[PDB]
């Protein structure tokens, strides 16, 4: 039962800190879509290509 | 070795996962390549005099 939850445990903590990578990844992306729509929508841009 | 092999299959997924990040990070270099340079749709050449 020692071997099976050191297993577990190992297993689930490797999904947890995917999730936290993953996460900042989106948190990033939906900060830039942020800032599209506060500059894009609400006004006119003068940044080329943006 | 044969016998570390089969022991090793005893264990989970683990380098089906780490393989499959390494993948995924050696493909997105590709990509962050792509975005900085290939933002030209055409292979300009300048004039012979200077």
């Amino acid at each position: 039962i020692d071997r099976l939850i050191t297993g577990r445990l190992q297993s689930l903590q490797t999904y947890v800190t995917q999730q936290l990578i993953r996460a900042a990844e989106i948190r990033a992306s939906a900060n830039l879509a942020a800032t599209k729509m506060s500059e894009c929508v609400l006004g006119q841009s003068k940044r080329v290509d943006f | 070795s044969t016998e570390c092999s089969n022991l090793l299959l005893q264990y989970g997924s683990f380098c089906t996962q780490l393989k499959r990040a390494l993948t995924g990070i050696a493909v997105e270099q590709d990509k962050n390549t792509q975005e900085v340079f290939a933002q030209v749709k055409q292979i300009y050449k300048t004039p012979p005099i200077k």
